[PDB]
RNA sequence: AAUAAA
């Protein structure tokens, strides 16, 4: 039992701070016209004053590979995780675990900060509004939570009467749509919690949903193989298309933010891109996953970079229009991993797995031997 | 190592 | 909501040079360019040397590469220009027209080159073959554009990197192969991406590939290929043809490979140690880098390279008997600027082009292996990058000035880089330094003339009399002498080798020795004499009625002589020409005669043969050509420049000024005929509101040209440089006449009247250089300048400077307290830099460093900001005191946590020292606590101070040394800019975009009003005050502009919670600093900035009625005007990212004064308006913006 | 450049409070938000549903949870919302056990 | 005071 009244020792925290590269950067950007002039780092371990972030490296996204361990967080009581989500600001890191609590890390040095019951069911979806003011929830028993920054309930609803996977809001964020195990996808005002539309035809349980960043439109995937992936009209709610792209369960659907590119991860071990303006063919395909693939994660500066993470722990890095992969780790957690998310700088990427915890990496250092 | 009085005058007007 | 932008200083800045034929086949020239502006210049060997500027021309784009070419059957080189996202160009030099004629334009920005991608990093690059049988062009790093040569140009086609025998995927270099049958081109590439981060698990990444180029079958295999090279190439440069092969440059390898031979590299320190597999040998005697090195060949076997730092080497390649590369010798020659590109004009000189400092022409011979020694010969003026500028006051002005209601104001930038680090002190206008003035009401004219150069008399003309001065030690008043003093004066001057006098009455004509009458000549044409010009042997007078009359001194006396001058139309001016450039051709002499009917013509002065003919001269057609209403008030003819070899033409006509430069044109047409054609002048001078206008001077501080009087007096300058100079002087009045002075109490002066009847004694002030586009002075520092303030009460300057120290400790915050490693290495060890900082006080009486005023910071801290700030004091009148006030940071790495401190500053007053005046000011320090977090921006706030730690922003309360807290606010990411106006604070992120803060004093709270929801780059912020609207004016990283407005009301506002943006504009450059000042209209303000490009400009806020007129204007000029290199001027200005477009484009509507009056009356009529009111409108932005 | 002669736009729009409307949800909480100057004065019909903070009297301890940002009362929270450094309250563990083990401890140490 | 010392 923690209450905030025990005596302790002072401690010395590992950290790391964003503040020197930044200042750097700002520092380089006066007197250079772009990384054409931009002097090159060493690979000796004194060079550590010459770092920038990657906002200052736009020709080299290699340098986002983050592949040098930092810390695992653990609660008193573990459970599995099952959603870790940034404050917009980066500020702290949030974590959604299957006994309805949420739990705040620090986000310099991760640490423990607090912790309060939100939900009586498994935590399963969690999102943050484009402008920065509201956050959004889901459980297993199918009941949807308006909160604030300061962590403060608002509103309460029942949207499903079973397991809602996931959630998304439109770009203007006045309506989101929710994915259930019922099979069915439903559009809602975000104000009135009105039910607006009914999207039939998966015929399966729906494990994943997505919105269009600029153009309004929904896609869905699916447990069915006959219908694994499908496109929607939320103003109508009429069906555009199907796509055949995988033959087993169907678990992440990703929109990149550049509106042309369908990231997708299924459980044949494959992950898929596509071209949303010509589905009649694939674009590429990425193999090297030993088990099934879990989760993905688009980088938040560099276009063409993401994340994956696998059912047996694994955690690898792709680039679009390479063929092989550009790094990753064999065994970075235990047992499946199921949610990432990136800092909003991109230099630090979070981790959450079913092993009862959560963990943290970083880009390597110069001079690093890596052994 | 390579890089590149006032009122002084009378008019004596007549 | 309404705005026009306009340029005050044009870019400074040079990025490509190159030397070629530009002119004929006879002669090569440099070249040069940097963003818009392109030069030429001549290398003038009998002047030492001297870069002599011959074209310039501006587009409307950026210049991302160029390249020259030798087409087939042409009498000149051809410039291939590129521009961002994939666009080429192909000029070439017009002769006849004295312009650029564009050849061709291709378009490549289809999106399905784009692969999808968005965001483009790559630049477009062109090559060129050597044996000029193609070109090629690289865009979206992807996609190869091949240009046959032979119509000269072959229809091009496109070629898939991707789609090669082998995948290349990240470019780095290419460059076309010497020798072969075929164009041959050479890549580097690097198919697995790696950083210098994770090398121990990914090393020998690099490849490199040759291709053969089948023009006419489109096919092209490999040849040649190479599989394991260091992770860091950095580039490649092609031997010349009797050795042959590729040089490749790597940051800590030098590699020399060819088709036949196996490959020769060496190592330049230790840092290749574990991080390559390549076989290295070790160069003895040699530790450098080459990660940001320029290199060029001066030999078939030498290479010149200027490192990072600006050291030079001379590289060798040692070959055996069958040319055969074995060994590599450096030597260490010089240490010169930082550079961008050189080029090698001819043998034993060289050309440095900089953008962070002054382009230098080098001069090279070898000593008595082969060694070289360099020396400065010239160099070109730069401001460089404007990091931060600052306003303030003059240190002298005459007292006779020092009532204006006008203020006096003058620049203060940080400029260069490094070791070239400066400020720059900048002056629009010229204010004479007035030594005595005198009263002398009823004065019309006035002449100086020599009695070994010093001026003996002064002829003053009144109505009806004229007073006669000598001009000595003391100044007196002759009452005998030769001169008429009975009636007014025509002209006066002197004759012969200044031996003569010549006086001019209306009834006749005196020649003078000193004050004794030689001869006199009854003048009697039948109306008085109304003009009188005087060549050398030569004098012509015209009468009131046209009569035309010529007289020559004979060895002396003066002879008449009668021109035979046909009397088909009346005479109305005149002027004449002494010609000593040689290019008036069929010392000679001219005479130039224009008629009331609406002609110019040329005659030779001996016998009076007509050798040119205009036939519409009032017009002002933009080119004069040999043809063998506005009313014309004078002409003038002068030639300038170095040695009198630059001829201009100045014409008064109506209330305008034409301005025209001579060019050599030897037509094949007729016989007997000038050889010459006339080009106008873009200029921006007023006329608007017999005594001459004009009035050339030499030997004026060193200077000559010529002064224009009237409404708006101007300097006119021509240097040996070439470039012409118009420096307003709006100081006093309008000018009624002028004259130069050299006198023992005025050495090297002049003359002026006052239009109050005051005639003053000047001299022009010595501390600025008047060869620039603005008076300048440059003060080197030998550091890096970063922040700039000026404190009012003491009236001095402060800045924060940085300079570089080897590391050599490496900080850990592993344990308890902070513990230190110190690195250990061998002796070939290359160490990383440091970077120490110090603040210091300038004077600007004379401008130089305050001894004994100097602080220095702590051993890792920087300088985040430094301001001036205005608090609260209760000592004073007002209830405020100025302060300077700094911010800092402690870097040391990722892994310790990062805190910061608050500064604040005095400047006081003390007693200065025995022999030192300078000594009277020193700093005085009343805060420097540190504080629990990192300082990055600093405001202040009705009296309070306002400061960003971390992630909160927070407002303080000073007294008796002390800061108390009295609100805070949670913010974004990084705030690194605030400003503020009355009680509201403006904050900008580095990746979130701009917000809104109000503070309430009763309840002491702050709180967000507004801000933007959209991701942005930012770069600086600012304010747009018109009347009663306020605007915030935001930089980018894109080179945009944009305003934001809060509107409550308006429906897409969300109820005021996002701010709605209202203007946009596209400038090519990057800004990163501002300032405000009022119109010279009722409560608008002006906000000026300069640019990292080394530029000025200002935006000025419009009424809504002018603007819409205007813009029909902008259209129509838009698409009914060519321009160069066939951009198009309204896609430049259109923003990058919908955009809204309320921004009028000041540099396009300049052309409308270029046009002559008749095709200014048919543009005019198209849309319906008349000439006058845009003249107007044009004019009243130019008047309220006349500004330092 | 002086602007203390103008009177602008955005002035009058903030203190007529122009464009407000009321709270979407009951019980949000007002946290960075400015205070109702309609209310001191006997004025703003608008009961709990004001965007602004309406300020009740008799606080003189600071809130510690609104310094860590997760206040969840508001304008019912009972302890000052104010930066005031004389204000804060006592340390539990130097009043408790004698010492802090924290040296920029801000709290009072009495 | 709702976990200030997890
Ligand atoms: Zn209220
Ligand atoms: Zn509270
Ligand atoms: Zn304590």
């Amino acid at each position: 039992t923690f209450d905030g009244k025990r005596m302790r020792k002072a401690v010395n925290r590992k950290t790391i701070d964003y503040n020197p590269s930044v200042i750097k950067y700002l520092e380089n950007r006066i007197w250079q016209r772009d990384q054409r002039d931009m002097r090159a780092i060493q690979p000796d371990a004194g060079y550590y004053n010459d770092l920038v972030p990657p906002i200052g490296m736009l020709n080299n996204p290699m340098n986002a590979v983050t592949t040098k361990f930092v810390r695992t967080s653990t609660n008193k009581v573990k459970c599995p995780v099952f959603v870790v989500r940034w404050t917009p600001e980066g500020r702290r890191l949030v974590t959604g675990a299957s006994s309805g609590e949420f739990t705040l890390w620090n986000g310099l040095t991760f640490n423990f900060e607090t912790i309060l019951q939100a939900h009586d069911s498994p935590v399963r979806a969690m999102t943050w509004s484009h402008n920065d003011m509201w956050m959004l929830t889901a459980d297993h028993g199918g009941y949807v939570k308006y909160w604030q920054s300061n962590m403060n309930n608002v509103k309460m609803f029942q949207a499903h009467k079973e397991a809602i996977r996931e959630a998304s809001f439109s770009p203007t964020d006045n309506k989101f749509a929710t994915c259930s195990d019922d099979g069915t996808v439903r559009i809602w005002d975000f104000l009135r919690c009105h039910e607006e539309r009914i999207l039939r035809g998966h015929g399966a349980d729906v494990k994943c949903v997505d919105w269009h960043p600029t153009k309004g439109l929904v896609v869905s995937g699916s447990k069915d193989s006959q219908q694994p992936i499908k496109f929607w009209d939320p103003k109508t709610g009429q069906s555009l298309a199907t796509l055949h792209a995988h033959k087993n369960t169907v678990m992440e659907v990703k929109l990149n933010l550049n509106g042309n590119w369908l990231l997708t991860a299924s459980r044949d071990h494959l992950c898929k891109l596509f071209d949303i303006r010509n589905l009649k063919e694939e674009l590429q395909v990425f193999r090297g996953h030993k088990k099934e693939a879990t989760a993905v994660a688009w980088h938040p500066v560099h276009e063409g970079l993401f994340a994956s993470g696998g059912s047996d722990g694994s955690l690898l890095f792709w680039h679009v229009g390479v063929e092989k992969e550009v790094g990753g780790m064999e065994m970075a957690h235990e047992g499946m991993i199921w949610s990432l998310a990136w800092h909003p700088l991109g230099h630090i990427l979070c981790s959450g797995s079913n092993d009862h915890t959560s963990k943290f990496w970083t880009r390597n250092r110069p001079g690093d031997k890596m052994r | 190592d390579l890089s590149d009085i006032k009122n002084s005058i009378k008019l004596r007007l007549n | 909501m309404y705005a026009v932008y306009k340029q005050a200083h044009p870019p400074t800045g040079l990025e490509f040079s190159m030397y070629c034929n530009f002119f004929n086949n006879s002669e090569r020239n440099l070249v040069v360019a940097g963003t818009s502006q392109l030069y030429v210049y001549r290398l003038n060997r009998d002047a030492r040397e001297k870069l002599e500027l011959a074209a310039s021309f501006s587009f409307f784009g950026n210049v991302m590469s160029m390249a020259s070419v030798q087409l087939a059957g042409a009498k000149r080189d051809a410039l291939l220009l590129s521009f961002k996202d994939a666009k080429l160009s192909v000029v070439e030099y017009d002769p006849g027209t004295h312009d650029l004629k564009t050849l061709s334009l291709h378009y490549f920005e289809e999106p399905e080159l784009r692969d999808g991608f968005v965001q483009n990093v790559h630049t477009p690059r062109v090559r060129v073959d050597p044996d000029g049988r193609c070109a090629a062009m690289l865009v979206y790093g992807t996609r190869l554009v091949v240009l046959p040569f032979r119509s000269s140009f072959l229809p091009s086609y496109i070629i898939d990197v991707r789609a090669l025998d082998e995948k290349l995927l990240n470019i780095i270099d290419l460059q076309f192969l010497h020798g072969y049958y075929e164009p041959t081109l050479l890549i580097l590439f690097e198919p697995n991406q790696t950083w210098p981060g994770r090398v121990a698990v990914r090393q020998d990444t690099c490849s490199i590939v040759a291709i053969s180029l089948n023009i006419t079958q489109k096919v092209h295999p490999v040849i040649w290929s190479l599989t394991s090279l260091p992770f860091d190439c950095t580039q490649a440069l092609a031997v010349p043809k009797p050795i042959g092969g590729v040089v490749v440059f790597a940051v800590n390898s030098l590699l020399y490979l060819n088709q036949s031979v196996p490959p020769y590299g060496v190592a330049l320190n230790s840092l290749t140690t574990g991080t390559t597999a390549f076989p290295l040998r070790t160069q003895e005697g040699v530790r450098i880098t080459l990660d940001c090195a320029q290199a060029t060949f001066i030999s078939y076997d030498k290479m010149v390279i200027s490192l990072k730092g600006g050291e030079i080497y001379v590289l060798t390649l040692i070959t055996d008997g069958m040319r055969s590369v074995r060994a590599f010798h450096f030597d260490k020659a010089a240490a010169s600027v930082l550079t961008t590109s050189m080029v090698t004009m001819e043998p034993g000189y060289l050309f440095l082009g900089s953008r962070l400092g002054n382009s230098l022409l080098l001069k090279y011979t070898e000593k008595l292996l082969a060694t070289y020694s360099f020396e400065v010969c010239d160099s070109i003026l730069n401001i460089g990058p404007c990091a931060n500028a600052a306003v303030g006051e003059p240190a002298f002005l005459s007292e006779e000035f020092q009532n204006s209601p006008e203020p006096d104001l003058e620049i203060v930038v940080c400029s260069g880089h490094g070791k070239n680090g400066a400020l720059s002190v900048l002056q629009k206008s010229i204010r004479p330094q007035v030594v005595t003035t005198f009263e002398l009401p009823g004065c019309y004219d006035m002449w100086t003339v020599i009695a070994g150069r010093r001026h003996g008399f002064l002829i003053l003309s009144r109505e009806d009399s004229t007073m006669i001065l000598q001009t000595g030690q003391e100044i007196m008043e002759l009452d005998t002498s030769g001169f008429a003093t009975q009636g007014p004066t025509v002209f006066a001057g002197n004759i012969g080798d200044n031996r003569y006098i010549v006086q001019v009455s209306p009834l006749g004509i005196r020649l003078l020795e000193g004050v004794n009458q030689l001869h006199f000549i009854p003048v009697d044409l039948g109306a008085p004499i109304v003009q009188c010009a005087v060549a050398d042997p030569y004098v012509v007078i015209m009468s009131a009625e046209g009569h035309v009359t010529m007289f020559l001194l004979k060895s002396h006396r003066l002879a008449l002589h009668k021109p035979p001058l046909h009397h088909q139309s009346k005479v109305i001016t005149l002027c004449l020409y002494r010609d000593l450039s040689g290019m008036f051709t069929t010392p000679t002499h001219w005479c130039l005669l224009v008629r009331e009917n609406g002609t110019m013509e040329i005659y030779q002065l001996p016998d009076w043969r007509l050798v040119f003919l205009v036939k519409n001269f009032p017009v002002g057609q933009r080119v004069l050509v040999d043809s063998s209403l506005p009313l014309v008030k004078e002409v003038l003819l002068v030639a300038l420049g170095s040695r009198q070899s630059r001829p201009y033409l100045l014409v008064h006509v109506d209330q305008e000024l034409l301005i025209y430069e001579a060019f050599p044109h030897d037509s094949q047409l007729g016989q007997g005929n000038l050889k010459v054609r006339f080009k106008k002048v873009p200029h921006n001078i007023n006329f608007r509101e017999r005594v001459a206008r004009f009035r050339y001077f030499e030997d004026i501080y060193g200077y000559s040209g010529v002064f224009i009087c009237g409404p708006s007096p101007h300097w006119l300058l021509v240097t040996g440089r070439g470039a012409l100079r118009l420096h307003p002087m709006a100081i006093d009045g309008p000018v009624d006449s002028f004259a130069p002075f050299h006198n023992v109490n005025c050495p090297r002066g002049f003359l002026y009247f006052n239009r109050q009847g005051e005639l003053r004694i000047s001299v022009l002030p010595a501390y600025l250089s008047y060869d620039a586009p603005w008076p300048v002075r440059k003060i080197p520092l030998r550091c890096t300048a970063h922040y700039v303030a000026y404190h009012v009460e003491s009236k001095v300057y402060a800045v924060a400077t940085s300079t570089n120290t080897p590391c050599a400790r490496i900080p850990r915050m592993t344990g308890e307290e902070k513990e230190f490693e110190t690195i250990e290495r061998d002796e070939r060890y290359i160490h990383p830099q440091q970077e120490a900082f110090s603040i210091q006080l300038i004077s600007p009486v004379s401008w130089e460093a305050i001894p004994n005023a100097r602080i220095e910071l702590q051993e890792w801290e920087h300088v985040t900001c430094m301001k001036t700030v205005s608090l609260r004091s209760e000592e004073t009148v007002s209830g405020l005191k100025g302060y300077v006030a700094a911010g800092t940071c402690l870097m040391q790495g990722e892994e310790v946590t990062c805190r910061g401190r608050i500064l604040i500053m005095d400047v006081i007053e003390v007693v200065p020292e025995p022999g030192q005046p300078l000594t009277k000011n020193k700093f005085k320090v009343l805060y420097e606590k540190e504080q629990k977090g990192p300082v990055t921006a600093l405001c202040h706030c009705n009296g309070h101070l306002v400061s960003a730690i971390g992630q909160k922003i927070f407002l303080w309360s000073l007294r008796a040394s002390e800061l108390t807290g009295m609100a805070f606010i949670d913010t974004q990411l990084y705030i690194h800019q605030m400003i503020s106006v009355k009680n509201f604070i403006l904050a900008a992120d580095v990746m979130k975009s701009i917000s809104l803060l109000r503070y309430q004093e009763e309840s002491k709270t702050l709180s967000l009003v507004s801000r933007d929801a959209k991701p942005l780059e930012v770069y600086s912020v600012d304010f747009m005050v018109d009347n009663a609207q306020l605007g915030f004016l935001v930089s980018d990283r894109d080179r945009n502009l944009m305003v934001y407005m809060y509107l409550p009301e308006a429906k897409e506002s969300f109820g005021g919670m996002r701010l709605l943006r209202r203007a946009d504009f596209h400038v090519g450059a990057h800004v990163n600093t501002f300032w405000r000042t009022p119109c010279r209209w009722e409560n608008k303000h002006i906000t000026w900035f300069a640019t990292l490009d080394g530029g000025i400009g200002l935006l000025l806020p419009m009424q809504e009625k002018t603007y819409r007129r205007l813009l029909m204007l902008q259209n129509a000029l838009t698409t009914m005007l060519p321009h160069h290199a066939g951009l198009n001027p309204r896609a430049f200005r259109m923003l990058h990212v919908n955009a809204v477009r309320n921004v009028l484009d000041g540099e396009l509507l300049n052309r409308y004064l270029y046009l002559s009056t008749m095709e200014r009356s048919e543009l005019a009529k198209k849309i319906g308006t008349t000439p006058d009111i845009i003249l107007d409108d044009l004019l009243e932005t130019d008047r309220v913006t006349a500004h330092f | 450049a002086s602007v203390d002669h103008i009177k602008f736009d955005l002035e009058i729009a903030v203190e007529q409070q122009l464009g407000a409307q009321p709270l979407p949800f009951p019980g949000m909480d007002k946290s960075g938000a400015a205070v109702c100057e309609f209310f001191l004065k006997a004025a703003c019909g608008k009961g709990g549903m004001c965007p602004f903070r309406h300020i009740s009297g008799e606080k003189t301890v600071v809130c510690k949870h609104w310094l860590r940002g997760l206040c969840k009362k508001g304008d019912q929270c009972e302890f000052l919302h104010e930066y005031d450094m004389t204000k804060m309250p006592e340390c539990y563990f130097y009043s408790k056990f004698g010492e802090c083990s924290n040296k920029e401890c801000p709290f009072l140490h009495i």
